[PDB]
């Protein structure tokens, strides 16, 4: 409701002041796909803050760090086999 | 009204699907899914699920779909069809309109829609449960178990993503 | 399978009109299925040719069902044989001859007579008996 | 000698072949041993011993 | 069918109850057939690789025969165990369900009227 | 001697399909190396016209040059 | 059963029809395949959140991170048929006639 | 590929199916199917030729769509029972949904047009992987949920595979296309017996797997992909063509070869289930498979075919690859009929 | 160990061995132009591996005991007969050319294997990219007809595709009358009565096709006999050139491993030479081919695999 | 007339001709994903609605 009201008011203000301004007067793909895979892997560790307060955080420590080294591992393989050095 | 807001959003969700299911221009088809993606989170948001809903915005709408239309941007022909163009595209759109109208009309008058799954036509709100959640968000405390109970899930989904990074280079290498 | 149930519920021979309508309904529905596939896997030029393919296929299949149901029923009570497989045998050839005239070839008409006549007797053969084509997993 | 190049299997791979007889005798002696204990166990459990 | 009978320790190629069966004798006709297949494997192996068939690396033939017999012998133990298991649990159900398997009554052929159809 | 198949017998097996049909009467046999023939070039080397719009060229510096999206 | 679920269920069906029917472009088909897992995501979250199946909240995040892997593969294949054929039209993809 | 990087792709998919056969959770089964697809695509495009690019695209779109259809089959079952375990399904349309979804992953019914084109585009070595290992993953799930299967639903899928596999196989020229159609025909046999007793479904799988490796790796040795190209191999390697003939007879199904292993027990099994018209059609239409087996048998070894002068040069050099497991695979696919009572081990 | 993929993982990388002196220089030219002589001088000057012209019996020299087999058993084509009468109904014209192309293909493979393994540069006269000039000459002169051309260039497409063009190609262009000026002296009965137009048709097909279709992929540097005796200059140009504009000095180690996979499998490089396309002039009948193979099989050594013939004194056969 | 004209054309040749015609039908496809997937949609529709497996 309040959230809907806020966004609705913003759209009208943008719409209203737009109207007064209209009537009154492989490398490219690779950067996209590499971001997509990293971004999806990023979503895995987003719940980390509350996950840091689990009662068995020791197992959390092994596996939360697991995803982070895989983030490095995915980049490391990407880097060594060209990868981030995009086609030029 | 306001009681049917989830129904209202669900209705926009369906017509949003007809936007891209009709297979318009890939940029325009993406936009039809972008709004469809946007409203779908609101359906989830109205049921709770803030974090699960927020991902649909972030890693899918602002994520997967950004590189989606990005690929359509540098690909595709020099003449992108405008939504009207081919009569089939508008025929598909109006076709999607008649399916949602007939069921919704059937839903709000007889409430005994049996298409495939028998579904009774009451308001969205007659399904919510009751009870206090204490001081922990049910959604937040569920997916936070990724590192306390999500043991075999993390091992497998992490391994495949690494294979995901290697498969994409191997296909894009060009031998 | 209400559509298939119509043919079974009506007694053999008796109520020839009901049998004929039900039988041609089965053939027409079958004609719809094959024609829909034909347009899908092998598209015609335009929509007018698409309905042209549907028109031929449905008319053939409906004709086979109509003639089979008519001949099978009209032969049953005339011969007073509500159980003899021959009541369906001439029905199969009735469709077989009907198909032959539909595609205008004597040879294919005779073959359709022989094949449909055998199967129609065989389909009847199981109706009196307990033959099951999709038997449940008893063991 | 005929062939200009010494052939891949011309020299007997003594390490590989002696291994194969090693598995062959090991596989047999375990089979003989397996049969005896199985026979003895069946002789015992089934009441004949 | 098996599959989930009471007591199904998974990935157990030889459950302990198999030790109560008469082990397959080394002179079993089934067992020597495994040996015969091993020899045929050896003959093909030399034939495919352009080798002098019979007298061509008899060490490979020995390995093929040994592997087939050994892998065979454990197979018959499982083969006999499951076959014995099928009849074992069978022989108890009939006792627990006697009315499901009623016994016939003694009627000699002197009273049974089997029709005699003449043959010409 | 015992009769053996000849080229006419062999070419019967040599068609694109065993049973000829006007629909398949034009289907060419697959390449033996499994390599389908490359098409022509599909490059997008647009020849950018630098110069008489951009102060970046410092003024009247019309440049004609082609590039692989970024590589001149 | 609430009409919001039937709204989702057709959303799969209309997405399913679009993916199967095809018009010209594989981009649209890849878009249609994404509506598949999308409508699956809201449907999964809706049931799981409604029933307070706490551990089952696993699956929504797990669902799309693997569905997005289809995009990683599906998008890549398109550009290759785009590099070789030109336009990625499905009609071009007919070399494997035999 | 880089040998170490092709290795993990070969066996990430090994593990993907391995997850399916061991997962007790519905989501995890989809996870293994995902890695199954995610590792299959690169292997199909090892050579990078437009046939492979097409074959990968056709394979990916089919498998991905079937995977998506599988998910909502999972969701509907969850929606009606709230159970993530793999057991008998608790709702009809969900049962109907995955049967078609799992079918398209395997490919027997009209969801089979991808099978010929994909294997034709991709290399022979990747052909065996697609036609042998990529069928255990869908079959493992089907054997698991066979109790809730719809008997009408599966059996009509089963014949439509063997009739299509039987019919179209006559007209095929490319050996990979013939092998694919026989795979479709063989796929129908165990899927038909699946509702009755899954032991014969696994038994048919194992035998069919053994026959296919014997077929594919021999063709790899022949280095031939066309019937005429296979025909020439009579002169250079007459022994291989003779073995080509025995496995063709075996995989045809003639007794006492191992092709009579699955059919006979399958024929017997359904006969105990009172379904007697059903076996007769499959046994009779199985001869359609035998005809183009005979067609290949005639052109391979039974009658020698004209050769070329340049292939005298071929005789001057020996083979290089050791074609591992070929000798044991052939023997295990020809003379195992007397070991029929070994099927009790599977159950 | 062999170059099996395990060896690649635990060691050998092709790029380590390659140095500047790792070219695939081919010295081509007209008939009796000294291209064999010039190639020998260049190779011994740089210490490379010179490969003599791939004849009909070159394949026999590459296997067995290096003994040229019987012509029926090793090609079924005599070049001398082709020079005597190319229009012979036996089809010796295209049969000789097609077998020669396969001989060059086998010759090219051995040079590639040595270059990839040792790293030392290789030299060979003619090429698999240059044998087309003879058949194109053999076409315009009426020696063959259209069907032979179609089979040959198709074989070129299905074989030469996965063989990149050499770093630099040497072409000694002696004028055709000057080649005539030396052939009367040569005195080899078959090769006297060549057609002057045919050797003229050697030269022009060399001129506007060989270099132009090789220039865009490699440097083409051209001389005549006066620079063949002056080989000290033809070698410093090799030093001067950077080996640019060539697809060799850009490939990574992955492709080299793939290349060694192909070459080490001798039948694989020969697999597409024996296309099942049935040209009448080269198709061996079933009965004749079966008898010839039986003749090949009864030959010593060829009965079994190498190292497996006790006829030639291979002891320990029972335990190999 | 009887042996190798009619008896040979009733059982053997007619079956061979029927298989030949049907083998043409099954094998002669177009290789178009649009048409293949359209067939999939129909099969999905008949199965979920018309095959009556659901009921
Ligand atoms: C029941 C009875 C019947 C079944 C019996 C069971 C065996 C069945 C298979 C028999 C053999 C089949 C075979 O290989 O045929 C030759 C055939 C052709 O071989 P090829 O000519 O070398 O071509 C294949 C590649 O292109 C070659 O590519 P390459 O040149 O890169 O060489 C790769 C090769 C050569 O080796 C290397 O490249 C070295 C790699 C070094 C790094 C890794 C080191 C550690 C490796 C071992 C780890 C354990 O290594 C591998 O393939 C490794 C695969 C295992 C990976 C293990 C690690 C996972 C983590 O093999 C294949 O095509 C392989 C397909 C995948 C395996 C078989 C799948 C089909 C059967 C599945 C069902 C089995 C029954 C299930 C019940
Ligand atoms: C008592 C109950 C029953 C009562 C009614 C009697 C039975 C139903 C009616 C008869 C059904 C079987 C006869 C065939 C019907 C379909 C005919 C058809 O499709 O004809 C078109 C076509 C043949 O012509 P075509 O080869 O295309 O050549 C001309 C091209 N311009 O077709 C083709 O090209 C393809 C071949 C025909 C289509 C495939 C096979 C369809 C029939 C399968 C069995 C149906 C059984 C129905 C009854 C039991 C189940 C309810
Ligand atoms: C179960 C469905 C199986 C569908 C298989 C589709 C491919 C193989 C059949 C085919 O291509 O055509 C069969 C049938 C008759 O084809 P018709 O319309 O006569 O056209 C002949 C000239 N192309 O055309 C069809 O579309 C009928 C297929 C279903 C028959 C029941
Ligand atoms: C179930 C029914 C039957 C099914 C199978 C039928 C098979 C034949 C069907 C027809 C096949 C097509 C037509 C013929 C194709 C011939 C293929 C071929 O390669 O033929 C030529 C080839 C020449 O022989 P070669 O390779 O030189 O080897 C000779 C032996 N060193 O020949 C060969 O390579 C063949 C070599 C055969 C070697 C046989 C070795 C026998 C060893 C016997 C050992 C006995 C031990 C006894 C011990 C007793 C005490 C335990
Ligand atoms: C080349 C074509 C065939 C040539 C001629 C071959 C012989 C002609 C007859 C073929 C018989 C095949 C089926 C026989 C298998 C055993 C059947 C049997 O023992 O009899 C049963 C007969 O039952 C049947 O229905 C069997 C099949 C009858 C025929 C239908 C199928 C066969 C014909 C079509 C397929 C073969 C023709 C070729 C088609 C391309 C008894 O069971 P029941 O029906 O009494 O069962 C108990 C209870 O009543 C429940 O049913
Ligand atoms: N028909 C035919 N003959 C060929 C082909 N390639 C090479 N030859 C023959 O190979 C033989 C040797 O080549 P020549 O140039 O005469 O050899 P040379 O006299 O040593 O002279 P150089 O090559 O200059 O050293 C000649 O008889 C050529 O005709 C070919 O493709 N076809």
């Amino acid at each position: 409701m309040n959230i809907m009201l806020t966004l609705l008011t913003n759209v009208t203000l943008a719409s209203l002041l737009v109207l007064i301004a209209f009537w009154l007067p492989m490398k490219f793909f690779l950067v996209a796909i590499t971001f997509l895979l990293f971004d999806l892997e990023i979503a895995l560790l987003l719940p980390l803050p509350w996950a840091s307060q689990t009662n068995n955080l020791k197992t959390m420590l092994t596996m939360a760090l697991f995803l982070l080294i895989l983030l490095a591992a995915s980049l490391a393989y990407e880097w060594t086999q060209k990868g981030l050095e995009w086609a030029e | 009204m306001t009681m049917y807001i989830a129904f209202i959003l669900s209705t926009i969700f369906v017509i949003g699907f007809v936007g891209f299911s009709s297979k318009p221009s890939p940029i325009y088809g993406g936009l039809g899914l972008i709004v469809s993606g946007g409203v779908g989170c609101g359906i989830v948001l109205n049921f709770g699920g803030s974090f699960l809903g927020l991902m649909v915005f972030l890693i899918y709408l602002g994520g997967m779909l950004v590189v989606f239309g990005y690929t359509t941007a540098m690909a595709t022909e020099m003449y992108p069809e405008v939504w009207v163009s081919n009569k089939t595209v508008f025929g598909a759109f109006v076709s999607g309109l008649m399916m949602e109208f007939c069921m919704v009309y059937y839903a709000l008058k007889e409430e005994e829609v049996e298409i495939i799954f028998k579904f009774n036509g009451l308001g969205d709100w007659v399904i919510y449960d009751t009870g206090d959640s204490g001081f922990f968000s049910e959604e937040a405390m569920g997916i936070a178990a990724l590192y306390s109970y999500g043991t075999w899930l993390v091992i497998v989904t992490g391994w495949s993503l690494l294979i995901g990074v290697v498969v994409i280079m191997e296909i894009t290498r060009g031998n | 399978k209400t559509l298939l149930h119509k043919y079974s519920d009506i007694p053999e021979g008796t109520e020839c009109h009901r049998k004929a309508y039900a039988s041609t309904s089965i053939g027409g529905a079958t004609g719809l299925i094959v024609s829909a596939y034909s347009i899908a896997l092998k598209p015609p030029a335009s929509f007018l040719e698409g309905v042209a393919r549907t028109g031929r296929y449905t008319f053939t299949s409906a004709a086979i069902g109509a003639i089979f149901g008519l001949t099978s029923c009209i032969s049953a009570q005339v011969r007073e044989k509500p159980d003899d497989p021959l009541n369906y045998f001439i029905g199969g050839c009735a469709g077989g001859l009907t198909l032959g005239a539909r595609t205008r070839s004597y040879g294919i008409g005779a073959a359709a007579c022989a094949y449909m006549g055998l199967t129609a007797a065989l389909v009847k053969m199981g109706q009196l008996e307990g033959w099951q084509v999709f038997a449940e997993p008893k063991v | 000698k005929f062939y200009i190049r010494e052939p891949p299997h011309g020299s007997p791979d003594w390490l590989k072949v002696g291994l194969t007889l090693g598995t062959s005798v090991f596989l047999w002696i375990y089979l003989i041993k397996q049969h005896k204990e199985d026979v003895l166990e069946y002789k015992r459990r089934n009441g004949l011993e | 069918m098996m599959s989930g009978r009471p007591g199904r320790v998974p990935l157990q190629f030889l459950p302990n109850e198999a030790r109560s069966l008469p082990p397959p004798k080394l002179t079993d006709p089934r067992l020597v057939y495994m040996g015969f297949l091993g020899y045929c494997s050896g003959l093909i192996d030399n034939a495919i690789r352009r080798r002098p068939v019979v007298s061509a690396g008899l060490h490979r033939q020995l390995l093929y025969v040994t592997s087939f017999v050994f892998f065979g012998y454990y197979l018959l133990k499982r083969q006999d165990y499951m076959y014995a298991l099928r009849d074992h649990d069978m022989f108890a159900y009939v006792k627990s369900h006697p009315e499901d398997f009623p016994e016939k009554d003694k009627k000699t052929y002197g009273e049974i009227l089997e029709e005699f159809h003449p043959v010409r | 001697r015992q009769w053996q198949p000849d080229v006419e017998w062999a070419e019967q097996f040599g068609g694109a399909v065993m049973y000829p049909t006007k629909e398949t009467a034009h289907w060419k046999p697959p390449p033996w190396n499994d390599v389908d023939p490359p098409k022509d070039t599909l490059v997008s080397n647009l020849t950018l016209n630098f110069g008489p719009q951009h102060p970046a060229a410092h003024g009247v510096l019309r440049l004609v040059m082609e590039l692989s999206g970024e590589m001149v | 059963m609430p009409l919001v679920y039937m709204n989702i269920i057709m959303a799969f069906a209309i997405a399913l029809a679009g993916l199967l029917m095809y018009r010209s472009h594989l981009m649209s088909s890849l878009l249609c395949l994404e509506g598949m897992m999308l409508s699956l995501f809201i449907m999964s979250t809706l049931i799981i959140l409604n029933t307070h199946f706490t551990l089952a909240n696993m699956m929504p995040i797990i669902l799309l991170v693997f569905a997005a892997c289809e995009a990683a593969l599906g998008l890549s294949l398109l550009v290759m048929v785009s590099n070789t054929y030109g336009t990625d039209y499905v009609q071009n993809l007919n070399l494997l006639q035999c | 590929m880089n040998p170490i990087i092709y290795t993990t792709l070969i066996m990430t998919v090994m593990s993907g199916t391995m997850l399916v056969m061991i997962s007790s959770h519905w989501l995890l089964i989809w996870i293994g199917f995902e890695m199954n697809l995610l590792a299959m695509i690169p292997v199909l495009m090892k050579n990078f030729n437009p046939r492979a690019t097409e074959a990968a695209t056709k394979y990916f779109l089919t498998q991905a769509t079937a995977s998506m259809m599988l998910m909502m089959a999972i969701i509907i079952n969850l929606l009606y029972s709230g159970q993530w375990t793999i057991t008998k399904m608790f709702n009809p349309v969900a049962m109907t949904m995955m049967t078609m979804a799992l079918a398209m992953k395997l490919g027997l019914s009209p969801f089979h047009f991808w099978v010929p084109e994909v294997t034709q585009g991709i290399s022979l070595q990747a052909g065996l992987l697609l036609l042998t290992w990529q069928k255990l993953a869908p079959l493992s799930v089907l054997c698991q949920i066979s109790q809730s299967i719809n008997p009408n639903l599966m059996l009509t899928m089963a014949m439509l595979s063997i009739l299509i596999g039987g019919w179209g196989g006559l007209n095929q020229t490319q050996l990979r296309k013939i092998m694919a159609y026989s795979s479709i025909a063989h796929m129908g046999w165990m899927t038909a017996v699946l509702p009755y007793n899954t032991t014969m479904t696994i038994l048919n799988l194992l035998i069919y797997i053994t026959m296919t490796l014997a077929m594919f790796m021999l063709l790899i040795h022949s280095s031939a992909t066309t019937t005429l190209s296979l025909s020439h191999t009579w002169n250079k390697m007459p022994v291989i063509t003779s073995l080509m003939m025995v496995t063709l007879l075996s995989m045809g199904g003639l007794p006492p070869l191992s092709g009579f292993m699955p059919k006979w027990m399958i024929i017997q099994e359904m006969t105990k289930n009172e379904s007697i018209i059903m076996p007769t059609l499959m046994a009779m239409t199985a001869l359609l498979n035998l005809y183009f087996y005979m067609r290949l048998a005639y052109s391979s070894s039974l009658t020698m075919f004209p050769s070329t002068n340049n292939m005298k040069m071929k005789w001057q050099f020996e083979h290089t690859k050791q074609m591992k497991l070929l000798p044991t695979m052939i023997v295990l696919s020809t003379l195992v009929l007397p070991m029929t009572p070994a099927l009790s081990s599977l159950n | 160990l062999q170059y099996g993929p395990l060896a690649f993982v635990l060691g050998e990388r092709t790029t380590r061995k390659l140095t500047e002196t790792s070219k695939v220089i081919t010295v081509d030219g007209n008939i009796c132009s000294g291209k064999g002589r010039l190639a020998r001088e260049i190779a011994e000057k740089l210490g490379l591996r010179h490969f003599p012209e791939a004849g009909i019996h070159y394949a026999d020299s590459t296997t067995g005991d290096g003994k040229p087999l019987d012509v029926q058993l090793s090609g079924n084509c005599s070049l001398e007969k082709f020079y005597d009468d190319p229009k012979s109904n036996d089809g010796n014209s295209y049969r000789l050319q097609s077998w020669l192309y396969a001989s060059r293909l086998l010759q090219y493979a051995d040079a590639l294997e040595h270059l990839l393994s040792t790293g030392q540069g290789v030299v060979l006269e003619r090429s698999i990219y240059s044998d087309f000039v003879f058949l194109e000459a053999m076409y315009r002169q009426g020696f063959i007809r259209k069907q032979c051309v179609e089979h040959y260039n198709e074989v070129k497409k299905v074989t030469a595709c996965e063989y990149l063009p050499p770093h630099v190609v040497v072409y000694v262009d002696v004028p055709v009358p000057e080649i005539q000026s030396r052939i009367q002296k040569k005195g080899n009965p078959h090769e006297m009565k060549i057609t002057a137009a045919y050797l003229q048709d050697i030269e022009n097909a060399y001129k506007k096709t060989f270099l132009p279709e090789m220039s865009e992929k490699c440097e083409v540097l051209q001389y005549s006999a006066r620079e063949a005796e002056d080989a000290e200059k033809v070698v410093e140009d090799i030093e001067y050139l950077k080996c640019d504009k060539g697809p060799w000095p850009d490939q990574d180690d992955r492709t080299f491993h793939r290349l060694r996979m192909l070459v080490q499998n001798k039948l694989e490089v020969l697999n597409y030479t024996t296309i099942p396309v049935y040209l009448p002039e080269i198709t061996i009948g079933a009965h004749q081919s079966d008898r010839v193979f039986q003749k090949f099989t009864e030959l010593p050594g060829r009965k079994y695999s190498p190292g497996y013939n006790e006829d030639v004194g291979d002891k320990w056969i029972w335990l190999k | 007339l009887l042996d190798l004209i009619w008896l040979e054309t009733i059982l053997p040749k007619t079956t061979s001709f029927i298989q030949m015609k049907m083998s043409i039908m099954v094998s002669n496809q177009k290789g178009l994903i649009k048409l293949y997937f359209l067939s999939f949609l129909i099969t999905i529709m008949i199965s979920m609605t018309l095959f009556n497996y659901h009921e």
